[PDB]
């Protein structure tokens, strides 16, 4: 019923020669069941860290899916999700 | 705050025909329903009456028992008391969010017989299949009457008991006493006790 | 500028795939910050910050425990028999938002909202279940069931009406030292895409804040110029907020532009950000 | 009650560091369960709770050698495992409906013991009337008198006739110790049956006091010279005086 909206942003300002951390708000959708991954230049992460599965007051779910990474100036970072409302995995480019 | 049930008094001895109230206290007033039980020695409990929290009071036969969950209260009154109430008695109470029971101490009731016409006496009674064992039994005493335990060691003696002739509508108390010493005597079997001026004691 | 509200809101996602497989998961707020966390794979409910019993007594804390564990069983057990009784086919998915908010003094409000599927079948309406406005045959069925059931109405009536509004001024109580935190946000503008031709977008960030009641508007001096997009407060891991405001100008209309922001940590102190 | 909870063994002597079990029937359909633990003179306590098959409540179970079951949501047993003194008790099992009004099954009387060569069946007595009491009241009262018996767990009736009766009856609440100076003590349990001097002058009327003792099973050991206390009915007799 419910199409989650992707929001891809960074904890602090991005820079070269510095640590931070790729967010990635997952809101909106319905049911539960939903599939997501941060991807760097290509290929998924591993270690990619999540919040407890909440609902706002429209009874509609949200996460936050988090990892430690360093902006490298030729790595691109996005996000896939995969829902029962996408006919395939939403991939969501993140704009700095 | 873990529930703690009370019962006031712990032990009770009434003479038939009155009017007894039994008091149970409880600390945690968020209470489901509070039930009141019945039990014979030496085991089974027998639901008397539940009251449930919107309730204020349930009556059955001579039992009337009241819940009052502000001064954290629950009485169990009995009306005109017989001999067969005579048993513990058990106060309750299931909280809103829980199934177990908490449970009191419980009242030791007891509701004695009227002896309309006592006539005490100690009798010598022989063993069937034999002339040398025998017993001593006390009857035919009121009410007023308690029959204490023996000094001696070797003497052994019983608590009061009440039988009923409900053929003949006739009441009536009874002990017993028996040793295996060769000095024990029916006449000296009761001198632990103060039994009454008038007792019978026959040759 | 908003006022911080502290409502106690527990919540409840409930998934069964089939008949077979089921997770209670959940989950309790306390305004904005998570006091527990409660998994089907745990037996008691998680708690995540060292003033999440409130002054509540262990042996307070372990009665609350003792309920959400019969809870869940029962639960479990009772939408299994539903779907058999109202001819329910699965995946089923159930949600419960129940809780309270304290207003010291006055009289506390609390709820119990059930939704199925994403929607409001049914909530605890005083002493009793009560569907929605338009609600379909099935849940005026499972109500019936539901209300004759005199143990959970006053269960339910008294974890609401009391448990939770002590609970609530025992957490507010706790963790006061925390619930006083103030952390700065840090502030600049940017240019974000064209929204048309003659037009540009501003865009202001604030990030980091903490906690969520924050204030953003784009300025002509003092002239609050209506027209500013806020969009969603995203979250950040450490328990920090970001949010962008924007605003659609024509070429030349940007000149004596400002963002004001106004939020707690600033202590009156707003940023001001010229274009 | 007719259609109640059923409880077995309703009487158990164990020795000490035996395994017990107790079982409880609970009322056909009743979807909670209940153990409690009754101490002598003591209020029944709360043990373990079961909603169906699960054992939502544990939270009275004293220790690790206490475990309770009820795998198909209707038969419950507890397990008592190396027993001691202290388990000695009455194990009352409960069900109830939703409603939570809890219907008690007739308990289950556990005395642990250091051997098993404590336990004794009674002696069993009958005491005719006296002369003088029949001369004095015209009543005439039979006493039974069953002795040196170990565990307390007797249940006495008076048989005239072939049928057991209730009118002129009275046995004692509970056993006297013959020594209670011992924890280990023998009983001893008196009754008293008054019949009209009539009655008892009838010498066609048979008086008979039973004493159902509850010992030894099948598969307790044995090795005392004496007959095994078992599972037995002790009984004394008399018959009618002419007078
Ligand atoms: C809250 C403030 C404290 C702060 C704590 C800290 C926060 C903790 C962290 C996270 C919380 C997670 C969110 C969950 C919130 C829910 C609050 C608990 C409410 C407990 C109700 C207790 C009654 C019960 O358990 N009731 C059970 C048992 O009742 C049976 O057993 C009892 C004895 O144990 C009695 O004998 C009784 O007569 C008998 O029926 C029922 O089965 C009930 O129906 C379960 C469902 C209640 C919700 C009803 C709504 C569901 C409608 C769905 C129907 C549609 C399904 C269609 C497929
Ligand atoms: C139960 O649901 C799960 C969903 O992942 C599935 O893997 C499992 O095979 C299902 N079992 C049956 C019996 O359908
Ligand atoms: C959730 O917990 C229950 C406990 O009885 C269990 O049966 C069920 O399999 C659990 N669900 C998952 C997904 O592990």
């Amino acid at each position: 019923q419910r199409t989650p909206k992707i929001q891809v942003y960074s904890r602090h300002p991005a820079e070269n020669g510095k640590s931070n951390f790729l967010n990635c708000y997952v809101s909106g959708f319905h049911p539960s069941d939903i599939e997501v991954d941060l991807l760097k230049n290509g290929e998924r992460i591993e270690k990619v860290e999540h919040s407890d599965l909440s609902f706002s007051k429209d009874w509609s779910f949200y996460l936050l899916y988090y990892t430690e990474f360093t902006p490298t100036e030729k790595d691109e970072y996005a996000c896939r999700v995969n829902h029962v409302t996408l006919s395939q995995p939403k991939i969501v480019k993140w704009d700095r | 705050m873990k529930q703690e049930v009370t019962q006031i008094p712990a032990a009770l001895s009434v003479p038939e025909g009155e009017n007894l109230v039994l008091n149970c206290s409880f600390t945690d007033s968020a209470i489901y329903n509070l039930q009141w039980f019945r039990q014979d020695p030496g085991k089974g409990l027998t639901s008397l009456l539940l009251i449930q929290s919107s309730q204020r009071e349930q009556t059955s036969g001579r039992l009337n028992a009241s819940l009052d969950k502000s001064s954290g209260r629950s009485t169990l009154y009995i009306a005109a008391s017989q001999p067969g109430d005579s048993a513990t008695y058990l106060c309750a109470g299931v909280n809103t969010g829980f199934q177990k029971l908490v449970f009191g101490t419980g009242t030791r009731l007891l509701v004695s017989p009227n002896i309309q016409n006592p006539d005490p006496a100690v009798y010598q009674l022989r063993d069937s299949k034999s002339s040398d064992k025998s017993v001593c039994l006390f009857t035919d005493f009121d009410s007023q009457t308690n029959v204490s335990q023996s000094k001696d060691s070797d003497v052994y003696i019983t608590d009061k008991c009440v039988l009923d002739m409900r053929s003949m509508d006739f009441k009536s108390n009874s002990a017993v006493a028996w040793s295996n010493k060769s000095d024990f005597a029916c006449a000296n079997a009761f001198n632990n006790s103060i039994i009454p001026e008038d007792t019978f004691f026959p040759s | 500028v908003p006022q911080r509200l502290f409502p106690l809101r527990c919540l409840q996602i409930s998934s069964f795939a089939n008949s077979s497989w089921t997770r209670t998961d959940g989950l309790a707020w306390l305004g904005e910050l998570q006091t527990h966390s409660w998994s089907n794979d745990s037996d008691t409910v998680r708690s995540l910050k060292p003033w999440s019993q409130g002054t509540f007594s262990d042996q307070q804390w372990e009665t609350l425990q003792h309920i959400f564990r019969v809870y869940r069983s029962s639960f479990t057990r009772d939408v299994k028999e539903f779907a058999k009784m109202l001819r329910l086919s699965y995946p089923l998915e159930l949600q419960v938002s129940a809780g309270c908010e304290v207003h010291p003094g006055n009289a506390s409000n609390n709820f119990f909202h059930v939704a199925f599927q994403g929607k409001d079948i049914l909530s605890f309406q005083g002493t009793s279940w009560e569907p929605t406005q338009e609600a379909p045959l099935w849940v005026n069925l499972a109500i019936q069931v539901l209300n004759q059931d005199k143990w959970t109405r006053e269960t339910v009536q008294w974890l609401l009406n009391g448990t939770c509004p002590q609970f609530v001024s025992g957490l507010l109580e706790s963790g006061k030292s925390e619930l006083k935190k103030q952390v700065k946000p840090k502030a600049w503008l940017s240019r974000g895409p064209s929204p048309g031709p003659g037009r540009l977008l501003l865009v202001c960030h604030v990030s980091g804040f903490y906690p969520k009641p924050v204030w953003v508007k784009w300025m002509r001096g003092e002239q609050e110029q209506q027209g500013t997009q806020p969009g969603d407060i995203l979250p950040n891991a450490d328990e920090t907020w970001y949010l962008r405001a924007t605003l659609d100008v024509v070429a030349g209309e940007a000149a004596g532009l400002s963002c004001r922001v106004k939020h707690s940590s600033l202590e009156g102190q707003d940023i001001v950000l010229y274009w | 009650m007719g259609a109640g909870v059923s409880q077995s063994p309703r009487y158990k002597v164990a020795k000490r560091g035996q395994d017990v079990a107790l079982r409880c029937d609970p009322i056909s359909g009743h979807v909670s369960l209940f153990w409690y633990q009754q101490a002598l003179g003591q209020g029944p306590e709360f043990l373990t709770y079961f909603q169906n098959e699960a054992q939502l409540d544990k939270s009275g179970l004293p220790s690790d050698r206490f475990f309770a079951e009820r795998p198909e949501g209707s038969v419950s047993t507890l397990k008592i495992q190396r027993t001691q003194q202290e388990d000695s008790a009455v194990y009352l099992c409960a069900s109830s409906s939703r409603d939570l009004e809890q219907y008690f099954g007739p308990g289950t009387r556990l005395t642990v013991t250091e051997d098993l060569k404590n336990v004794f069946p009674p002696e069993v007595a009958v005491f005719e009337p006296s002369e003088a009491e029949i001369s004095h009241t015209q009543k005439a009262t039979l006493v039974c008198l069953a002795t040196g018996f170990y565990p307390d767990h007797v249940e006495l009736s008076w048989w005239v006739n072939g049928k057991e009766v209730h009118s002129g009856v009275c046995t004692d609440p509970q056993p006297l110790k013959e020594q209670p100076a011992l924890n280990d003590s023998r009983y001893a349990l008196s009754s008293r049956l008054r019949v009209s001097a009539t009655f008892w002058q009838n010498p066609r009327n048979h008086f008979r006091c039973q004493v159902q003792f509850y010992g030894l099973s099948e598969n307790d050991e044995w090795t005392q010279d004496r007959a095994k206390p078992v599972t037995q009915i002790v009984s004394a007799e008399a018959w009618g005086r002419a007078d």
